[PDB]
């Protein structure tokens, strides 16, 4: 498959015991209580940094319980990817959680958090001459691109070309990561192989969508008017999906019938390239259009 | 490390009688989300609390409530001396929701009109709980402010999270120049104490003004029960008071006689006043190592004194905050209680 | 300038803003003695310089791009201005970099 199971891997990390599990020394002085084995975060009223802790937990995971006294924590692989893309420091976040949470930080949970902080939503995909290449702003991205079977083996040793970046961008890697770093140009055949390798070796790359570098695609007959309705969840989802500069292909669950396609229309206008729209059924397609 | 008032330097005069006309703020601004329900709900709740408190401590005054909706000042409680009416009015309002812009000018003019009947010995006042950051005036404002200060009408306002120049001018203007009355808040607890300090009478340094003897008389409770009959609400009420002079029944109150129109009181109101006039010297916190006094409380008998040499613990302080004139100790709880609730200093009473 | 520095002997230069205090000896080609700057000794903060480089979209903004529209920038600035108008009490100023800039910006703000 060309996709990685980790996106829908949410629903685990909830199980513990009392013999092997020791009492967290921070339990004596801990405004919250991050239950690691259960994946929970019992952030009682004693937490003075409750807002920041809740923000960090919602980024990294999904807070299942939000009681009046204390909160709850749940594990979500998609939530883990979102937290990794959040940009917070992994070590600093772990230290803050250990300080606030009375329970000590679990080994498996700590390792998952550390992996998500850098690896999760932090893959390196360099670009040369405004295209997709095998590199990374960080050191890890460049090593992965060099060792990538499709990124490296299918990537030409030339560091970057404006024309190759516009046309060929090992296919047109418009879904690559930040460009203008140490990287080398790649061909225009097999992005399917590249993404298959990324999902197989579990490489969540912070992808973008360089629409202006989509030189092959002429700008389609798009009227870039945002006059359609905008909603708070809609605009925040747009902010999340557009990422930095160029947009990116992503997944966002939305309330259907509540202006779900509005953000999609806005993004399609934003890229100013060839876009198509799909709804459930053709009759439903007409109904949504009307 | 202490947070105490250094000294009270007007312990000679206050306005004992009052006629305070609290004016709320019910306008679109008060609907933002900074205080837990909103501005507005929390405001009205604390307003109820303040009404109870103020009509307790100043039980001889009146009060009227004013809102500011849609740029209009709509009186919601006539100036009256019965707390329950105002309480009910606020109850009613709290279920209604704000709109329009706050028209400070209109509210001011409505007040100035409202307080005309108040006689000379009675003192006027207003308390704007201003919440927004603008006004919308249908006239000159400095005109009104000048009329106000001409009519000897002190004004105190409690802005929300900002400072508005005109309001600062307003407070500085009416209060004989001495600017201290535009206190604005930074926290809910700060707000509670704001209202609390609004409760007391208000001195700064009073100009020499007319001081006037006021006729009033005290009633005597009635006895009969079935003869229920009232001359202030025209009902049957199982027994009340008698004006000493008008000589007509009046349902329970410190109210004004509705027949011959003279003030009625028992004394306990006058006792509250006495408490406000001449308070105590602020209790001093005894020196940590220089006290060498009795190891107990005095009014109470607490065991919270010291610890005798404990590196940092004893180096901290010696809970012996002791009043001056009687020069007897008192634990922190006792001193807080004396200076808050009952003002007869225990030891200073006894000699 | 040269004639006045030739004519007069004791002259002063003063402003609440001059910086750096060496460009002026360079450009105007004149001799000085005391080039001193004074520090605001305050027992309190008293003012909050800031550099709002990124709007809500966390996007770098300026007027440098053009003298034109780019609805991202426009909407960002408009949001900035309106939230300030909500928050500050009476009295606020802005200083656009050039007149045509203001003309276009406000025209399409009214848009
Ligand atoms: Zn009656
Ligand atoms: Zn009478
Ligand atoms: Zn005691
Ligand atoms: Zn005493």
């Amino acid at each position: 498959p060309a996709d990685f199971v980790p996106d829908s891997v949410s629903g685990m990390f909830r199980s513990h015991d009392f013999s092997y599990l020791r009492l967290r020394p921070d339990h004596a002085s801990r405004p919250l209580w991050i239950s690691p084995s259960d994946g929970r975060i019992i952030l009682e009223s004693f937490s003075p940094l409750a807002e920041q802790a809740q923000d960090f937990l919602v980024t990294i995971a999904e807070p299942i319980s939000r009681p009046s006294h204390i909160h709850e924590y749940k594990i979500t692989a998609y939530s883990l990817y979102a937290a990794v893309s959040v940009g917070l420091e992994t070590d600093d976040i772990i230290s803050v959680l250990d300080r606030l949470s009375k329970v000590p930080v679990a080994e498996s949970i700590i390792n998952f958090i550390k992996g998500a902080t850098i690896s999760y939503g932090k893959v390196k995909l360099v670009i040369k001459h405004n295209r997709y290449f095998v590199e990374t702003t960080q050191a890890d991205i460049l090593q992965m691109l060099l060792n990538d079977s499709v990124i490296g083996p299918l990537r030409i040793d030339s560091d970057h070309q404006v024309q190759p970046p516009e046309d060929v961008l090992e296919r047109e890697e418009e879904d690559d990561d930040i460009d203008a770093v140490h990287s080398f140009e790649i061909a225009n055949e097999s992005v399917e192989v590249v993404k298959k390798r990324c999902q197989e070796i579990d490489y969540p790359v912070l992808e973008e969508y360089d629409f202006r570098n989509d030189h092959r695609n002429p700008d389609l007959d798009i009227d870039l008017k945002p006059s359609t309705q905008i909603r708070p969840y809609q605009e925040k989802s747009l902010s999340k999906m557009f990422g930095n500069g160029r947009a990116r292909s992503g997944i966002i669950v939305l309330p259907c019938g509540a202006g779900k396609t509005l953000v999609g229309i806005t993004a399609a206008c934003t890229i100013k390239k060839s876009v198509i729209v799909l709804c459930t059924s053709s009759v439903s397609v007409m109904q949504w259009r009307q | 490390k202490k947070r105490t008032a250094k000294k009270n330097i007007t312990p000679y005069q206050r306005g004992i009688i009052r006629s305070l006309i609290l004016t709320l703020d019910c306008s679109e601004a008060m609907l933002e989300k900074d205080l837990r329900p909103n501005r507005h709900a929390m405001i009205i709740q604390y307003a109820i609390d303040f009404v109870h408190e103020f009509f307790d401590q100043n039980p001889i005054s009146q009060m009227g409530i004013i809102i500011m909706r849609n740029g209009l000042a709509q009186l919601v409680s006539q100036v009256s001396g019965n707390p329950q009416d105002h309480i009910d009015a606020l109850k009613s309002i709290r279920k209604q929701e704000p709109k329009g812009n706050p028209s400070l000018q209109n509210a001011l003019e409505m007040a100035r009109g409202l307080l005309l009947p108040v006689p000379a010995h009675c003192t006027r006042e207003v308390l704007i709980v201003f919440g927004s950051l603008s006004t919308t005036d249908p006239g000159d404002i400095h005109q009104t402010i000048d009329s106000l200060v001409s009519e000897k009408i002190r004004v105190k306002v409690l802005g929300l999270s900002a400072q508005v120049a005109i309001c600062k001018e307003l407070c500085k203007a009416t209060n004989y120049g001495d600017e201290s009355f535009y206190k604005i808040l930074l926290d809910e607890t700060h707000l509670k104490e704001l209202f609390n300090e609004a409760v007391t009478p208000l001195p700064v340094n009073k100009i020499n003004k007319g001081f006037t003897l006021v006729k009033m008389g005290f009633p005597t409770r009635i006895f009969e029960d079935t003869p229920t009959f009232c001359s202030c609400h025209s009902k049957l009420v199982y027994g009340g008071y008698f004006c000493p002079n008008c000589h007509s029944k009046v349902c329970s109150l410190p109210t004004v006689c509705p027949c011959c129109d003279l003030m009625l009181i028992l004394s306990t109101h006058l006792a509250r006043s006495y408490h406000h006039l001449m308070p105590l010297k602020t209790f001093a916190e005894v020196p940590t190592t220089e006290k060498f006094r009795s190891e107990d409380c005095f009014s109470c008998q607490s065991r919270f004194p010291i610890l005798k040499n404990h590196k940092n613990g004893k180096l901290l302080t010696s809970s012996r905050y002791r009043c001056e004139d009687c020069k007897q100790e008192f634990c922190v709880d006792c001193d807080v209680f004396i200076h808050e609730i009952l003002h007869n200093c225990p030891g200073c009473e006894s000699k | 300038i040269k004639p006045v520095f030739e004519r007069f002997s004791s002259v002063i230069i003063t402003s609440g803003t001059i910086s750096p205090l060496d460009m002026y000896p360079r450009m105007l080609n004149f001799k000085t003695v005391l080039q001193k700057s004074y520090a605001m000794t305050l027992a309190k903060k008293s003012f909050l310089p800031m550099i709002i480089t990124k709007g809500s979209d966390q996007v770098a903004i300026s007027s440098r791009f053009e003298i034109r529209n780019d609805p991202s920038i426009v909407r960002n600035y408009g949001s900035m201005l309106v939230e300030f108008a909500k928050i500050t009490p009476d009295g606020m100023v802005v200083f656009f970099p050039s007149y045509l800039y203001m003309e276009s910006i406000v025209s399409m703000w009214q848009t």
